[PDB]
């Protein structure tokens, strides 16, 4: 059991409770060793120049330093620290905005209400809270400047709700208003422990007198808002991680992306290759030095037993051909996957004018991913709606109003019954004058739309009217009856005065009763008297439950109304019918004691409430219907039909109700009045079992065709989510799930969530993204692939702890499309080029062991080698992997499926890195073989009979080996602009200048003393620049051909873009 | 506060002046035409040029058991390579020459039929000589053989297996530096028979910064001592008169130059602005170095030096080689274009 002291600060704290403080950062002062060890050594590339730096610690067995690979390890090491180290104190500081925010505390030593910050509060606080304050923490509320003491609380962040909860305080302990008289707390509370079990709370507060029993209906969660309240006093009882909500919501994990997956398949057979060469030289060595033992006489081996030597052998060319597998890789992906992170956010099309916050990528490891995304888990409150009902269209007398005539029907067709749209000036010109047939009625709709309600008033200073309801569709039809005409401005017990625009006289009317709304009535009905004498009831409700509550007898306009009704729902309009009735007096005289009789029963006042009210329905007289919309974001519809389009599966999860959800979806249209809706509510187990068994045996009794499947939607509940979900039996869900277009999920937990994306993406190999606002979808965020967050609106949590945050829903379609098919694009070259150049260049050293017995003599020297993928062959890959693109953006938004290209492997694998390897050792064989003929014994110097040694023959191999790599760049490349011409025909030059001054002032310096003379022995010749040309030429004729074979007789599906776009010719 | 809007740069928003390359039917044809019609002319020059060039080797190996001491024998066939612009009358022919102590000698007689107005040059070609070992490119101390006098103690790890011998410092240390070619060739062309002789000179055969890195030494003549193959020639150590100087010792300096290949010529004599005239000529090799240290061949190379260095055919066949490769594709990319019409596009499968 939890025990809580009620006014004590001393207490308390020896319980050990944790604090007010939220840490959506991935790293900690105590643990960023350990993390960031494994986050990178589970590569297969760390870890290999892990044990190559044990293996020169052996003696003899190193020809070179002993500190060349641990010191080039610690420098990867040091940078993707201080990487990680920049994007956590990023994260902290995106953080440190929640825990400074204004909250009131009460002090013992004081006896005022001081302003802290949110970090400060503790466990058994009494906390003042305002209006429209976000709650700091679970605060049990005790006080409030209402009668009774109640409150409004939106818990749109706690699940995907729009009406207003209510909250109450238990009596005898809700007359402490004021900031005095707060002494006399005496006692303890015992609770449970803190759990994410939302609706539920049992314990008991002991106070100095005698116990007061708690329930959910005084719990107030963190993460609501206060609403049409002054002030609240509450009680903390949990804090910190402890909240019922952010609970399982954990530090950001270590997110691997499925191009890093495929680079470790890639290294392991680059360790095969390795390892294949390493055997062959070594048994070449060892037969070399056993047969022809007597023959090399001069070098005066050592001269042990073969197994001696064999070790050794493998140890010296471990290290001797252990650049195969490049460091400069692992360091140049980090920085181009930074810079192309901080291109992303920095793009005025992902940009919110009205709110400015830019979009932002707080993880810049996982910026290449989003171009294979196959699945989409959005959510509806927040994230697909705004929030904010309005009063839309009207049918009175079977005749739609509606403020703005669509195009769609624009005028009316008049079969049978009038059915159209006509615009609100004529309903505004029938009810002017009094000669119509529909006036009275008309004038008894806009009395309804502005009477039979429970919104509250208030006057505000500046003299504007507010209204608050618990309920925002009765707030809608409450604005809509008030800017139509009927303008409702007070309200008191037995008094309902309500502000006409004609005339500009107020009407009175004695408002008797009213019955509450109810899950099981789904009515609203209200009995009163007019300023005339009679009694009118009206009665507003949904389509089901008040058709058998009238009968006809002369309205004969319902079928007219069903028609309108039909139409309504057929967009996604939250419709409401609505009926008068004119009683007399007669029947009152005993109406009110049946309805008084409900206050006399004291056991049972909600069994009576709703039957009292059952008994005075004969007839009613049906007026119409409303509708009442929820608007959506800008450019929702059109987004949802793009994302589909490029072939992507959206889903949407939301712990809103399923009546509210599935009309999301007809407005979007993400559904059609067309498709099967795949219904699945049941109570128990074994009902949803044989529920999903018959839905597999209907739908596998069809042999499918080109329609079916697109018009198959899969709705499904809560509880009947949490039966499908269990490990015993759960593949008969997934195998109905992908054959439907779209899968909604209704009044679903915030585990839950989180479960879904959990079960798709561990028995599939699909990459998921979650999208959603608030802090009930923040697991989920945290257990997708690519995690997406909403800033800017009601609630950031879910954009504080996710990997991009977004302002708008419509950025989604062009930081997928073109930010996601470019860095897919990009990312991937960049690597294919990297193994590609340093496996032209050092592949020499192994066609060379046959010429030297074996024995390892590398053709350059240390420096010379070093410098090579650090200034001559290091921007190349930088141009290409940020600042390419193979497609203009304006053509990737108008072919999605283009977006297809990257949703399968089609850049990036381990059959085309094969491509790039083997395409690596035939330059570097050309090169070889090129230049072992032409220097043919060192007689190829027309200077006075002079020869060329080793050193000036591996500066023609060096130089040749560059020319090659550069021109395969250039060939590559599909842009050519002002940052590649510095960075393929800029480095060649470089090289050029680079050798003679290096090779002719550092020889002096003691520092590579080889080339003290070769500059005039390469530079100063004529052979030497007619390899340069004919070398490079004969090695990359043969790309050059099949490029052009390629893109002209087998043209792929982007090679035609391509194209498209050069000649601007669709 | 901050408006936090990225500027309109064209860089920020990722739009920059572009090219956009195409290889379009029109580009790649003629630009493999061009490549044809450049490489063609510089190859057969290049093709041209190595044959200008008039060499002469002669493998002298096995003249210690196949050459006769009585009188001059004939050649095989397989130890003499001659290339001249002319036709040889007489073969080639060599006799043994048994002298004093056990210095046997090898004297080779040849024929120059074609008056050769180039510069003459003689190297000898070693073959299976693998002077690229790892543990052979780098043995030599730099500071010794700049002149400075080194300690015991202070001489660099290079020379390994030889390097002290009974707390005596070596001069030469290393690998290199102790298997040199010591077969001296004579420096002078004996003519005979109506023929006039042809000197030969030996200097300024090494490179520029050889003879200016190879400074005199300034050991002490009782501290140092020669390596072990350099006892035949420097007995009971050095004396004040046994010092060799690597500064104008230039066969020290053109031999310790370690080659690429195990197949490598190494500069000897040299005579340019003057002429060969035709007739017999007489070689004379002293036999020090035998072949069974490392199971190779040693010839006498006599060559002139051409625009890219003797006979080598392999730079003027990949300049024919490229052409013949762009008048090929070149070809059956037009007949592909005129005998099989390509549709132009719009054909998106998308
Ligand atoms: C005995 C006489 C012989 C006479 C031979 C005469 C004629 C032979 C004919 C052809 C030679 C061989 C032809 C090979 C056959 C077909 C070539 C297929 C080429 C191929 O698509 O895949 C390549 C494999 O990388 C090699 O290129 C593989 C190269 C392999 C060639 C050599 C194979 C043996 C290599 C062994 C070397 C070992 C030597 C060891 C010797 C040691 C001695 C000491 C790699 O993709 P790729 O970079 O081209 O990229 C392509 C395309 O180029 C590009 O335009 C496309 O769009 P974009 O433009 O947007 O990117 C891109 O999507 C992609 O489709
Ligand atoms: C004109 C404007 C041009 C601007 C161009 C800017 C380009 C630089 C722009 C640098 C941008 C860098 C971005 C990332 C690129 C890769 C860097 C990288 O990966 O760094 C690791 C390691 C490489 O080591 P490894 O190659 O993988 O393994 C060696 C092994 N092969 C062997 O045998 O030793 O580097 C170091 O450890 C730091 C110390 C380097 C010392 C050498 C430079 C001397 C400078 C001094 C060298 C002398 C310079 C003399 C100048 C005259
Ligand atoms: C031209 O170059 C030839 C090869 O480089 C060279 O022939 C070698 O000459 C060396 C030097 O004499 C020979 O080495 C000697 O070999 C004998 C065994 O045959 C060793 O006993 C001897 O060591 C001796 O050690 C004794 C103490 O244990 C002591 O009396 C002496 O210190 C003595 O050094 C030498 O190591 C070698 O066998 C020769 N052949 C080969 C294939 O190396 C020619 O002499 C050289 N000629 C000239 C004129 O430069
Ligand atoms: N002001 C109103 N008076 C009466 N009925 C209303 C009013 N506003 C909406 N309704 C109707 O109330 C009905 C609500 O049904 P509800 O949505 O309550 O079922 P639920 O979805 O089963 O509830 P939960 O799932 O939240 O337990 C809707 O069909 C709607 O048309
Ligand atoms: C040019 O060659 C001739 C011919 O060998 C050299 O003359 C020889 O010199 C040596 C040295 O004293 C004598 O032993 C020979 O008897 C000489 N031969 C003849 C035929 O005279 C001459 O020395 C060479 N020139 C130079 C500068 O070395
Ligand atoms: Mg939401």
């Amino acid at each position: 059991p939890r025990v809580i002291h009620i006014n004590d600060s001393l207490a308390n704290s020896s319980f050990g409770y944790s604090d007010n403080h939220i840490s959506t950062t991935k790293y900690n002062f105590a643990t960023f060793l350990p993390k960031f060890l494994f986050q990178e050594f589970s590569k297969y590339a760390n870890l290999f120049f892990l044990c190559t730096s044990a293996i020169q610690q052996v003696p003899h067995v190193s020809p070179t330093n002993r500190y060349t690979t641990i010191g080039t390890l610690l420098v990867v090491l040091i940078v993707s620290a201080m990487k990680e180290c920049i994007e956590d104190i990023k994260r902290a500081n995106s953080d440190k905005e929640l825990n400074n925010s204004t909250a009131e505390i009460f002090s013992e030593a004081h006896d005022d209400f001081v302003e802290k910050r949110w970090i400060d509060i503790r466990v058994g606080d009494i906390i003042r809270v305002k209006s429209e304050e976000p709650i700091p923490a679970d605060t049990i509320i005790l006080s409030s400047s209402e009668p009774e003491g109640l409150c409004y609380i939106e818990t749109a962040n706690l699940d995907g709700e729009t009406n207003l909860k209510i909250k109450q305080s238990r009596v005898e302990t809700a007359k402490f208003i004021d900031v005095k008289t707060l002494k006399n707390m005496n006692g303890k509370v015992v609770s449970e422990q803190p759990n994410s079990s939302l609706y539920t709370y049992e314990g008991t507060m002991t106070l100095n007198d005698r116990q007061i029993p708690l329930s959910p209906d005084q719990m107030i969660l963190r993460g609501a808002t206060l609403r049409n309240t002054a002030w609240i006093f509450g009680l903390v009882i949990f804090t910190g991680h402890e909240t019922k909500l952010l609970r399982n919501a954990t530090a950001t994990p270590i997110k691997r992306t499925a191009v890093e997956k495929i680079i470790n398949r890639q290294i392991i057979a680059l360790f095969t290759v390795l390892i294949v060469l390493i055997l062959i030289s070594s048994i070449g060595n060892v037969i070399m030095s056993t047969a022809d033992a007597k023959h090399l006489s001069y070098l005066y081996l050592e001269g042990t037993n073969k197994a001696g030597l064999f070790f050794k052998d493998f140890l010296t060319f471990w290290i001797l051909f252990s650049n195969l597998v490049p460091i400069s890789l692992f360091v140049t992906v980090e920085l181009i996957k930074y810079y192309q992170a901080f291109m992303i956010g920095s793009d005025l099309d992902l940009y919110y004018e009205k709110t400015d916050t830019p979009t932002v990528v707080r993880t810049s490891s996982l910026v290449e991913e989003l171009g294979q995304i196959e699945y989409i888990f959005s959510d509806k409150t927040g994230t697909l709606t705004r929030n904010i009902m309005e009063f839309k269209s009207c049918s009175i007398a079977g005749h739609c109003y509606i403020d703005k005539i669509p195009e769609d029907k624009t005028a009316t067709v008049e079969d049978g019954i009038e059915v159209g749209y006509r615009k609100f000036d004529d309903l505004k010109k029938k009810l002017n004058d009094p000669s119509d047939e529909d006036s009275p009625i008309i004038n008894d709709f806009l009395t309804l739309l502005a009477t039979c309600h429970t919104v509250i008033p208030e006057f505000q200073s500046d003299g504007s009217i507010k209204y608050q309801a618990a309920s925002p569709d009765e707030g809608a039809l409450v604005q809509g009856g008030a800017d139509l005409g009927y303008k409702f401005i007070i309200r008191k017990p037995n008094s309902v005065t309500v502000l006409l625009e004609e005339t500009g006289e107020e009407k009175e009317y004695q408002l008797l009763n009213i019955c509450e709304f109810n899950s099981t009535r789904k009515r609203m009905s209200a009995i009163f008297r007019f300023p005339d004498g009679s009694i009118k009831l009206f009665c507003k409700g949904a389509d089901t439950v008040i058709l058998e509550r009238l009968d006809d007898e002369a309205n004969q306009y319902v079928e007219a109304t069903m028609r309108h009704l039909e139409d309504y729902a057929s967009e996604g309009l939250r419709t409401l019918c609505l009926a008068m009735r004119d009683i007399s007096e007669g029947e009152y005289e005993e109406w009110n004691s049946i309805y008084n009789e409900a206050a006399t029963t004291l056991d049972n006042r909600a069994e009576k409430l709703d039957e009292a009210a059952n008994l005075i329905e004969k007839n009613l007289i049906l007026i119409g219907a409303t509708a009442i919309e929820d608007k959506l974001q800008d450019g929702v519809p059109e987004t949802i039909h793009t994302l589909q389009e490029a072939g992507i599966k959206i889903w949407v999860l939301t712990g809103d109700r399923q009546e509210t959800a599935i009309n999301i979806g007809m407005s979007c249209r993400l559904l059609s009045e067309d498709m099967n809706l795949l219904i699945i509510n049941e109570e128990t187990r074994d009902d949803t079992e044989r529920n999903l068994l018959e839905k597999i045996n209907a739908l596998n009794e069809h042999q499918l065709s080109t329609h079916d499947m697109n018009t198959l939607a899969l709705v499904i509940d809560g509880k009947s989510l949490g039966f499908a979900l269990e490990p015993e039996l759960e593949d008969y869900l997934l195998t109905v799930a992908k054959l439907c277009k779209a899968v909604i999920c209704c009044r679903v937990s915030p585990l839950q969530k989180a479960l879904v994306v959990k079960m798709v993406k561990r028995k599939s190999s699909s990459l998921l993204l979650a999208i959603g606002d608030g802090a009930n979808d923040v697991s989920m965020i945290q257990a997708a692939h690519v995690g997406v967050g909403i800033s800017g609106m009601e609630g950031m949590q879910a954009a504080r702890s996710a990997d991009i945050a977004v302002g708008q829903f419509k950025f989604l379609k062009k930081l997928l499309l073109v930010h996601g098919s470019w860095s897919y694009q990009r990312i991937s070259v960049a690597i294919l080029y990297s193994f590609y150049k340093n496996t032209a260049l050092y592949m020499t050293q192994f066609w060379y062991v046959f010429a030297n017995a074996f024995s390892g003599q590398s053709i350059m020297e240390s420096w010379t080698m070093s410098f090579y993928n650090l200034f001559f062959t290091v921007w190349p890959p930088f141009v290409i992997g940020v600042f390419d693109q193979f497609v203009s953006s304006r053509l990737l938004e108008r072919y999605p499926q283009l977006y297809k290209l990257g949703q399968k492997g089609q850049f990036f694998s381990v059959y085309i890195f094969w491509g790039w390897i083997i395409n690596g050792f035939f330059h570097s064989a050309i090169v070889f073989i090129g230049t072992i003929l032409i220097y043919r014994y060192g007689f190829a110097l027309n200077m006075h009979g002079e020869l060329a040694d080793h050193w000036s023959w591996g500066v023609t191999v060096y130089t040749t080996s560059v020319i090659i790599v550069l021109g395969k760049a250039a060939l590559v490349t599909n842009q050519w602009t002002k940052f590649t011409l510095i960075a393929i025909p800029g480095s060649l030059l470089f090289w050029l200048i680079f050798f003679p001054i290096y090779a002719s002032i550092f020889p002096h310096a003691n520092i590579s003393r080889e080339y003290y003379g070769v500059v005039k022995h390469t530079y100063g010749s004529g052979v030497f620049w007619l390899t340069l040309i004919v070398l490079p030429i004969f090695a990359l004729v043969r790309d050059f051909l099949w490029k052009y074979y390629k893109r002209m007789y087998e043209p792929e599906t982007y090679h035609v873009i391509q194209e498209m776009q050069k000649y601007n010719i669709s | 506060p901050t408006s936090k809007k990225p500027p309109n740069t064209a860089f920020r928003q990722q739009r920059l002046k572009a090219w956009q390359p195409i290889l379009s039917p029109q580009s790649v044809l003629p630009l493999l035409i061009f490549v044809a019609c450049i490489f063609t002319p510089i190859g057969i020059g290049l093709i041209v040029s190595a044959t200008k060039v008039q060499d002469l080797t002669i493998d002298y190996s096995h003249c210690d058991t196949k050459a006769s001491t009585t009188a001059f024998e004939d050649i095989p066939k397989k130890y003499i390579k001659y290339h001249f612009k002319s036709k040889v009358e007489n073969k080639p022919q060599w006799r043994l020459t048994e002298n004093e102590n056990g210095e046997q000698s090898c004297e080779l007689q040849f024929e120059i039929p074609n008056d050769i107005k180039k510069s003459i040059f003689i190297y000898y070609k070693i073959t299976n000589f693998y002077q690229n070992h790892r543990r052979y490119v780098q043995s030599f101390d730099t500071k010794q053989i700049l002149g400075e006098p080194i300690k015991k103690d202070d001489l660099d790890t290079s020379c390994s297996p030889i390097r002290s011998r009974e707390d005596k410092i070596i001069y030469p240390c290393g690998l290199i530096a102790n298997s040199m070619f010591n077969d001296t060739f004579s420096q002078v062309l004996s003519g005979i028979d109506d023929t006039e002789d042809y000197n030969l000179t030996n200097k300024h055969i090494s490179w520029s910064i050889d003879r200016h890195r190879f400074k005199t030494t300034k050991y002490n003549a009782s501290d140092i001592v020669p390596p072990p193959n350099w006892m035949k020639k420097y007995p009971d150590g050095y004396t004040d008169e046994n010092l060799p100087d690597i500064h104008t010792w230039e066969e020290f300096q053109v031999w310790m130059r370690t080659a690429a290949f195990p197949k490598f010529y190494k500069l000897t004599l040299k005579n340019e602005s003057a002429s060969l005239p035709k007739g017999k000529y007489q070689m004379n090799i002293e036999l020090n170095y035998p072949i069974s240290l490392f199971g190779g061949t040693k010839s006498f190379v006599l060559t002139t030096n051409g625009a890219i260095g003797g006979r080598n055919m392999s730079l003027g066949v990949l300049y024919l080689i490229v052409a013949g490769l762009c008048a090929l594709f070149g070809i059956i990319f037009l007949v592909k274009l005129i005998f099989q019409p390509r549709a132009m596009g719009d054909h998106t499968y998308l």
